[PDB]
């Protein structure tokens, strides 16, 4: 009767619905009873300190468990042969064959092999022993304590910031661009120059000696002279053995392009010069806005003045400044969309341009990292559109936004929604038609009648970057060209060496299978965008519910009248787009993984011929690669893939259990539960025990959420077990 | 929902006229349209010359030519300011 | 390698972090 | 034991004539699994001519049933008291339908 | 493993006693009128 | 006494250590572990369900439920202990009666 | 209709009991085989759940010719037991033995 | 909640003190008992086959718990079962771990409760506070010196134990 202390409506519900709804609304502070704007911003500030502390405790735990139970020093000696260890296993349910099967890694106890890549990251940035991994874990424990204390401190009466502080856009932008982005990039350039690069060259540099060991022989003298190019002299030779002094140069800021020939990773001096230049650019960017000294820009003035004089944007951005500042959901939507694009860039650029030593020979780590960050990308993108819908319902005032870009968006929302509908159908009809074309015509024994379109546009982009594989001579590919001649003295030789070796993933060769899967990805993107945009733009109202904004973001329906109104809320458009996000990330990661396992085996022609029809995807990718995974245990024994083999089935179970919540709805279950209430009250020796909360069937929206969670969790667990075990079992 | 703060010196810049008020030029609100137009051409020529002189980039570029090359994008903003001032009668 | 005493130092600092997390959680809870 | 039953042949149009597999007996067609061949051998058919006569008997019965449905709705429709004869209907459907069905088939 | 006794001490506590105690006290908290 | 007595048997015959020579000791400890958990279930139920009043003669009272839990704990330990003594000493009970065949 | 709560609550309990003790045996076996513990499984080579009643009925049906169906010469079906009937070297019918897997899938 | 005698209370002080006094006695006893080799077959490592995978300790060699540690754990199990019974079903005259909630709390002892030579609540608190301090001292000395706790008990007590 008092658990939802933030909601008196839920704390007076006498059913089990009160517990579920109290748990599901806990972080939605804006809707809690008696919430002012002061208190909303101060609780968000403190819980941001608590989230940071959770992130630092997670990082310290990974460092500690690797320092304690890992084989980091043995892996450091021989990184292509040793398999990195994550943490040890202590499970009293294990049989002795299970204990033996998990005792890999060169150790004497059962253990998990790490797929996260933290070994390659920590090796590249300097860590060499277990004792500096342990030093880093104690530093993160200290930082976690500092940020827990700061979160508590800024909830104290004297240290609680005012709303005038929380809405200072110009001071926060100046500090986050020049200090949080720019200066910490400059400090990371310092770490690479002072620690990572010297230890990549055999010289230990730690806190005990870093003040008496110069990064460069000349040493901060070329910097204070303008002889900056003296810092690029003598780069690491192509004979350099990473971690040792043999073949090592003295440069710290050289730009060479391409990959270190032995680690197959970007040069550490390219990375150090990257972070120095990013640091300078971002520090300059962080002096744009006026804070206290009369120079700089007002964000309000810039937004107000950008109305095109032709009038095509209406009033332009007048009033956008206040709309964005007052709406935390608008800020969240912008942040999540930006973050989603970046974690997709991280996934794309980290497989094509790896920065960590000896990674990209860890096919399991490479596959898991790509899959991980694309799924994170899809979740962040769905969340950005969800919080834009919450913005329109809750925070958007049509009268402070008269004839804005926002109001004019809502003014032509049917043009937007119908053209997404057309492009989704246009993509879907023909992409599926060509796939089914090739399927049918290959089935009849005639693969030469397939419709195989060459992806000439992307091949021309690859050639513009210097790929000499398709005989297009435009731009960099030509020996003589202004583009090619301009970069010749700096990065162009190493970039052409990197892009014209078929031994990496830089601009992988593409064909008709890549054309067809790219169009399928485009269809999936435009359809997920359709569902989310339609949810955001119809959130305030539609023709079925012209007053939809009076009911909120998440409500079950408006009843069976007017034909029926199931899934009419904007929340239900989040719900429906979650399936399409899962589908698109499935198509993306299936494509990435099949193309890479065929390349890593040496059999790229298997992808090239089988990817153009759907039976090729079914038998040559799912069916062919399932066999090491589903044989992790069998009536003849078990091996170390037994856990993924169990997770695989586990994933199939949760996913299917989600169907029960998604197909069967409330009325059936409430009537069953009433027969169970009767039976408990009439059974002797059992009616001595009474519920405090009346058992009820789950709510309509809650059941949608539970089915979505079960579906999504089954999706993640099944694919994770497959992508890790099939790549492990094959090693290729 | 609460008053949104802006830095002191914030003024209204919304315009529906032919050209924006000269206040949108900040510290350059009093410069004449002829002076922006001549600065526009000067920055364009000097910036283009300095950019051209270092198109094959070396490990030893002349720092004055690098710094002078930033005059080309700055000239775009200069001719926009010249149009604004000419249409405000300055 | 890591000594058990080093593990015990880590456990002390994590205990201090648990105490600070409880206090922050109580402050947020009001 | 050697020939695989097949009673469906496809036209050659878009390469679909690959479906006419080698089922045996100098024949190409889609293999059928409904067990009609074994029914016909149990009946004692032994020739395609008798299969044509069975096909004609089926067509004549089909014409008589569609005629009976039209006749008994549009020309001579029984009254409700005819349909509400459960004892008579059971007597005829046990004796006449099932009993003489079994006896005639036994013969 | 160094301090090898720690998993056999902490895993039963973290895996059984810790959830058993948070479930017991959460149950008390969610089922109290005041 | 009734519940603790029957609890020992399934744990002993079908538990993980059933084929070991320590099966009965494992069967008793696992049964006792279950009883300790069940006593906690009884205790938490008593705290939430019943408000404090003077009367102690009825089960559906806070004092009465506490008495029921005290009795059930002692009886379950006693019945599990009795089953342990009987199974430890009598070879018919250790098998399913299979000693006769 | 006037005791439909007693009918539906008892059927509901049976369906829960029978999903736990049929599909839960499969989950117990997945877990034991995955953990390396094949002596802890419900199987013929381990803890056995034999279908004794079905096996007994099969025994009676093989004994019936000449015993409880005295004028019959052979069994009603060779699925109950008896010979292997081969036609063109392919098995027509042969005894369908019942074991732990058959106990489990019949309770499924 | 915390009105049942939990938290920092004279009840909690007394109960923790009682356990600490017993703990000091037990540590002295275990140091003496192991020193004279009175723990049977202490060196032997318990077999996983007989005692299950719970026995595993994952050290460098053997990977099984020693018989001595198992015996000491069983002694603690014996007292813990007594403790659970005593909490849920206490003796009539016995003090209770949880209080009724309508109880009148006893006054805090302050720096020094009045000295009573006879067995009394005062003497129990004085000794209990001292023992809790002793447990902290013995652990810290064992940590800083680097010796085992058993040795620290012997060295503090002048090697009387063994
Ligand atoms: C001997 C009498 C007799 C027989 C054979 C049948 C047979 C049938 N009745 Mg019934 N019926 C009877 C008396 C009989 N009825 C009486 C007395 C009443 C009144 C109470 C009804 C009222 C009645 C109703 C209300 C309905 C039927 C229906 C049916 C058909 C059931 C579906 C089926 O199995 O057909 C398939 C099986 C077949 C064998 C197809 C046979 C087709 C013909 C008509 C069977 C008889 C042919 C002939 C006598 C044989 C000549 C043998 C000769 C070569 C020597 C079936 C044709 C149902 C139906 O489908 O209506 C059309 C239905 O709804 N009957
Ligand atoms: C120089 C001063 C400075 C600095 C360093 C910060 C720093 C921060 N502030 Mg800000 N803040 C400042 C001044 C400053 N503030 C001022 C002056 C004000 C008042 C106007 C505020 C008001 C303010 C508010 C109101 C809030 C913050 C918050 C935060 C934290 C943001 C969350 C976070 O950790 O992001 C870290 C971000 C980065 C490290 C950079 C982003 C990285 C991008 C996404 C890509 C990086 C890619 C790169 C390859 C990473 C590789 C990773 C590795 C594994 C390879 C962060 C610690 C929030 C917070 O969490 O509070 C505790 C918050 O709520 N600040
Ligand atoms: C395999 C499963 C599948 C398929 C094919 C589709 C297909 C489609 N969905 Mg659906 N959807 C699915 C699963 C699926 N969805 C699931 C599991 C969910 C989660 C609940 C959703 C949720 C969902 C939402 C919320 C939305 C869609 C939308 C769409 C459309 C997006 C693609 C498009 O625009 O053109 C592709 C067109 C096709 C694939 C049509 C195929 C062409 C047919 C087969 C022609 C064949 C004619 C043939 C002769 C018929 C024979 C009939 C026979 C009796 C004679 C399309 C109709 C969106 C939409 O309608 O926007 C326009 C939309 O808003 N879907
Ligand atoms: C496309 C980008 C862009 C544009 C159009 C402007 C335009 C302008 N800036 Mg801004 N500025 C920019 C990027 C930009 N800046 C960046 C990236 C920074 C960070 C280094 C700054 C930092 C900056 C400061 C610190 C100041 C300006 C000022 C000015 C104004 C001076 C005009 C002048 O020199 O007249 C001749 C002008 C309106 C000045 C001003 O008055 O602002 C209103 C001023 O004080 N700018
Ligand atoms: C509706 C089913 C049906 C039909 C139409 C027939 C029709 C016929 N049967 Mg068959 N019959 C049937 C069922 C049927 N039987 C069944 C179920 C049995 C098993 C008891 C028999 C056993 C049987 C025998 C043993 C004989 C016939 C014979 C005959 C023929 C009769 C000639 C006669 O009267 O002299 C019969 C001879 C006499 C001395 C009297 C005739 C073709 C006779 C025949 O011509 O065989 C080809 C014959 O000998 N029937
Ligand atoms: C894999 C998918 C899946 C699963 C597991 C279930 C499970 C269930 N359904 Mg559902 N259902 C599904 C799909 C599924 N359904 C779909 C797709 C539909 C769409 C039409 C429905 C529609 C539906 C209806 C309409 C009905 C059911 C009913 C049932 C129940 C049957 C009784 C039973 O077996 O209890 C035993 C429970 C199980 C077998 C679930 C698995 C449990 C196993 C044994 C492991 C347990 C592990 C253990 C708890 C772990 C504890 C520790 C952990 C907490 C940390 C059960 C809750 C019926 C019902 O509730 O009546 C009783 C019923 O009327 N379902
Ligand atoms: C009632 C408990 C008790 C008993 C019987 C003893 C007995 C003894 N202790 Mg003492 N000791 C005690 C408690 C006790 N200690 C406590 C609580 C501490 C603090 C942790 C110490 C710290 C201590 C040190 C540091 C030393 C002794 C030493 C000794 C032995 C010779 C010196 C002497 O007469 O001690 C007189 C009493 C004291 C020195 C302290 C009281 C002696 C047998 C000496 C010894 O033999 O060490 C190997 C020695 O150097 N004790
Ligand atoms: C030692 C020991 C045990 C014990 C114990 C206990 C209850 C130890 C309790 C220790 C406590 C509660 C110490 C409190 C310290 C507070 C301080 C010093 C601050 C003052 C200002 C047990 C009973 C488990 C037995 C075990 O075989 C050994
Ligand atoms: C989700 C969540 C909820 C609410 C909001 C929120 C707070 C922001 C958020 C945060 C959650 C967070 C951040 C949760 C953080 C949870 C943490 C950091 C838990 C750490 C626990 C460490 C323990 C119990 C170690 C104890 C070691 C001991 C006793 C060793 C002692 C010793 C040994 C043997 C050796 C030395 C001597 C002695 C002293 C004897
Ligand atoms: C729903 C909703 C309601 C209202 C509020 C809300 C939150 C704002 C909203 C959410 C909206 C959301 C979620 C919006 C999401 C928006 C997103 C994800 C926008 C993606 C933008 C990417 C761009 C413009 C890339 C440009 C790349 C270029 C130009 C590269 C160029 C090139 C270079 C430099 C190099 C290579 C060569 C070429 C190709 C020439
Ligand atoms: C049979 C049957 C036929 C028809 C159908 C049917 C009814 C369903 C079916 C019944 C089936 C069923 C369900 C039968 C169920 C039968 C059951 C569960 C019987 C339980 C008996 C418990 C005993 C004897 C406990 C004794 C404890 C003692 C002596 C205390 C000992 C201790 C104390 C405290 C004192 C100190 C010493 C120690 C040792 C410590
Ligand atoms: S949701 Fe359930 S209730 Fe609301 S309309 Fe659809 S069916 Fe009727």
């Amino acid at each position: 009767t008092k658990f939802p202390k933030f909601s008196q409506a839920l704390a007076q519900d006498p059913a089990t619905r009160r517990i579920w709804y109290g748990l599901a609304t806990a972080h939605d502070l804006e809707s809690h009873d008696g919430m002012t704007e002061e208190n909303l911003y101060q609780k968000i500030f403190a819980s941001h300190f608590g989230h940071l502390a959770v992130i630092f405790l997670w990082t310290s735990g990974n460092l500690f468990h690797v320092a304690w139970q890992g084989n980091f020093e043995q892996w450091v000696l021989n990184p292509l042969k040793v398999k990195p260890i994550a943490h040890a296993i202590w499970d009293p349910h294990f049989g002795q064959p299970a204990v033996k099967a998990f005792t890999k890694g060169g150790v004497s106890y059962p253990v998990n092999i790490a797929t996260s890549g933290v070994y390659h990251w920590w090796y590249t940035i300097g860590m060499r022993s277990n004792t500096d991994l342990y030093a880093g874990s104690l530093f993160l424990l200290f930082l976690a304590g500092v940020f827990l204390f700061a979160g508590w401190l800024h909830l104290q009466p004297k240290f609680r910031p005012g709303l005038s502080w929380f809405k200072n856009n110009e001071s926060r932008l100046n500090h986050h661009l020049s200090g949080l982005f720019g200066f910490s990039s400059l400090a990371w350039s310092a770490h690479l120059i002072h620690v990572a690069i010297p230890e990549a060259r055999g010289q230990h540099v730690c806190w005990d000696n870093f003040t008496k060991v110069a990064p460069h022989p000349a040493g901060l003298q070329p910097f204070f002279t303008g002889n900056w190019g003296a810092y690029a002299a003598s780069p690491d030779t192509t004979n350099h053995i990473f971690g040792t002094s043999e073949g090592a140069g003295t440069a710290i800021l050289t730009f060479l392009g391409g990959f270190h020939p032995q680690t197959q990773a970007l040069w550490l001096t390219d990375i150090a010069h990257h972070h120095l230049a990013i640091g300078v650019v971002f520090i300059f960017a962080g002096h744009m806005y006026r804070t206290n000294w009369g120079i700089g820009h007002s964000l309000k003035e810039i937004l107000d003045a950008h109305r095109p004089p032709g009038g095509r944007l209406g009033a332009g951005h007048k009033g956008i400044f206040e709309t964005l500042t007052n709406s935390l959901h608008f800020q969240l939507g912008l942040a999540l969309a930006s973050l989603g694009v970046i974690t997709s860039l991280v996934a794309q650029h980290m497989y094509a341009l790896p920065s960590y030593a000896f990674i990209a020979k860890d096919y399991v780590t490479q596959s898991a990292l790509y899959t991980h960050h694309q799924y994170i990308a899809g979740f962040l993108m769905v969340g950005a559109f969800a919080h834009g819908a919450i913005f329109f319902v809750r925070d958007y005032d049509p009268e402070q936004n008269k004839n804005n870009v926002l109001a004019r968006i809502l003014d032509h929302k049917e043009a937007i929604i119908s053209h997404l509908s057309w492009v989704s159908l246009f993509l879907g009809f023909h992409t599926l038609g060509i796939y089914v074309h090739n399927d049918v015509v290959v089935a009849f024994g005639t693969p030469e009648k397939q419709i195989l379109v060459e992806p000439v546009f992307a091949q021309w982009i690859q050639a513009s970057s210097g790929k000499a594989l398709y005989g297009f001579d435009v731009l960099l590919s030509s020996t003589n060209s202004v583009a090619a001649n301009a970069s010749s003295n700096i990065w162009l030789p190493g970039w052409l060496e990197a892009i014209n070796s078929g031994k990496n993933s830089l601009f992988l060769p593409i064909g008709p299978g890549d054309f067809l899967i790219h169009h399928a990805i485009a269809l999936a993107l435009h359809t997920t965008t359709l569902i989310l945009v339609k949810g955001a733009l119809d959130a305030r109202g539609s023709k079925l519910m012209p007053d939809k904004k009076d009911f909120g973001y998440a409500f079950p329906c408006d009843g069976p009248g007017r034909g029926g109104t199931c899934d009419i809320s904007a929340w239900d458009a989040f719900y429906l787009s979650m399936f399409w996000m899962l589908n698109t990330i499935g198509w993306v990661t299936f494509y990435w993984h099949w193309k890479h396992i065929t390349i890593w085996q040496g059999n790229a022609g298997q992808f090239n011929e089988s990817s153009t029809y759907i039976m090729g995807w079914l038998r040559d990718y799912l069916w062919l690669n399932s066999s090491p995974l589903i044989n992790g245990y069998n009536p003849f024994g078990m091996n170390s893939l037994s856990v993924w083999s169990w997770m695989f089935l586990f994933g199939h179970l949760i996913w299917a259990t989600g169907f029960m919540f998604l197909i069967s709805w409330r009325g059936y279950w409430q009537e069953l539960i009433e027969t169970l209430v009767w039976a408990h009250e009439r059974t002797p020796l059992a009616n001595l025990v009474r519920w405090k909360d009346k058992p009820v069937a789950l709510s309509i929206v809650q059941a949608r959420l539970v089915g979505l969670i079960h579906f999504t969790a089954g999706y993640i667990f099944t694919y994770a077990a497959f992508v890790i075990a099939s790549t492990t079992g094959k090693f290729g | 929902f609460s008053p949104v703060p802006s830095p002191e010196g914030t003024k209204e810049t919304y315009w529906e006229t032919k050209a924006p008020s000269s206040d949108v030029l900040g510290i350059g609100a009093g410069v004449s349209s002829g002076n922006f137009a001549a600065a526009s051409v000067f920055a364009a020529l000097v910036g283009g010359y300095c950019t051209g002189q270092v198109i094959p980039l070396t490990v030893e570029p002349n720092p004055l030519f690098l710094a002078g090359s930033f005059l080309l994008p700055y000239s775009w903003a200069l001719h926009v300011a010249a149009w604004i001032q000419k249409n405000n009668g300055k | 390698m890591i000594s058990d005493t080093q593990i015990f130092i880590a456990l002390i600092l994590a205990l201090v972090s648990l105490v600070l997390a409880i206090r922050l959680g109580r402050a947020l809870y009001q | 034991t050697a020939v695989k039953p097949s009673a469906q042949v496809v036209w050659p149009i878009v390469g679909q004539e690959v479906l006419n597999g080698d089922v045996g007996g100098g024949f190409q067609g889609v293999q059928v699994t409904s067990g009609f061949f074994q029914i016909w051998r149990s009946s004692g058919i032994t020739s395609e001519v008798e299969l044509y006569w069975c096909a004609l008997a089926g067509l004549i019965m089909s014409g008589l049933m569609i005629f009976a449905g039209w006749f008994h709705y549009h020309k001579a429709a029984p009254k409700l008291e005819w349909f509400q004869n459960a004892e008579s209907m059971l007597n005829h459907h046990l004796s006449g339908l099932l009993g003489l069905g079994c006896l005639s088939w036994a013969g | 493993m160094t301090a090898a006794y720690l998993p056999s001490i902490l895993v039963p506590i973290i895996g059984l006693i810790f959830p058993g105690l948070v479930m017991a006290f959460a149950f008390i908290y969610i089922e109290q009128d005041e | 006494l009734t519940h603790g007595y029957f609890l020992v048997g399934p744990f002993y015959k079908l538990g993980p250590l059933r084929n070991s020579d320590v099966a009965l000791l494992s069967g008793f400890f696992s049964a006792l572990g279950l009883i300790v958990i069940l006593v906690a279930c009884l205790t938490i139920y008593g705290v939430v369900s019943f408000e404090e009043t003077e009367a102690k003669d009825q089960l559906q009272t806070a004092k009465g439920w506490r008495q029921f839990t005290s009795g059930w704990l002692v009886g379950s330990v006693g019945g599990a202990s009795f089953a342990y003594i009987l199974i430890s000493n009598i070879p018919f009970l250790q098998t399913a009666g299979m000693s006769m065949l | 209709i006037r005791h439909r709560d007693a009918i539906i609550s008892h059927l509901n309990w049976i369906c829960i009991f029978l999903g736990f003790h049929s599909f839960g045996l499969y989950i117990h076996n997945d877990t034991m085989r995955a953990l390396g513990r094949t002596q802890d499984m419900f199987s013929d080579t381990a803890i056995q759940l034999k279908p004794v009643f079905a096996q007994w009925v099969q025994s009676i049906h093989t004994l019936a010719p000449g015993n409880t169906t005295p004028n019959a010469l052979a069994t009603a079906s060779y699925a109950f037991g008896g010979d292997v009937v081969a036609v063109g070297n392919k098995v027509a019918m042969m005894p369908i033995s019942l074991g732990t897997a058959d106990f489990m899938v019949h309770h499924i | 909640f915390g009105g049942r005698g939990l938290g920092v209370t004279v009840n909690a002080e007394r109960w923790n003190g009682r356990h600490a006094m017993f703990g000091i006695f037990a540590m002295v006893m275990t140091s003496y008992m192991k020193g004279h080799g009175l723990i049977p077959d202490a060196d032997k490592v318990l077999d996983i086959a007989q005692w299950g995978p719970l026995a595993a300790v994952w050290d460098g060699a053997g990977n099984g718990i020693s018989n001595e540690r198992a015996i000491i754990l069983i002694a603690h199990v014996h007292v813990l079962v007594v403790s659970v019974i005593a909490a849920i079903a206490p003796f009539g005259f016995q003090d209770t771990l949880v209080k009724e909630k309508g109880y009148t709390p006893e006054s805090p002892a302050g720096l020094i409760p009045p000295f009573k030579t006879g067995l009394t609540a005062e003497a129990e608190l004085i000794n209990g506070r001292l023992a809790m301090l002793g447990v902290i001292s013995i652990v810290t000395a064992s940590l800083f010196t680097g010796t085992s706790v058993v040795d620290t008990i012997n060295l503090g007590m002048g090697k009387i134990l063994y």
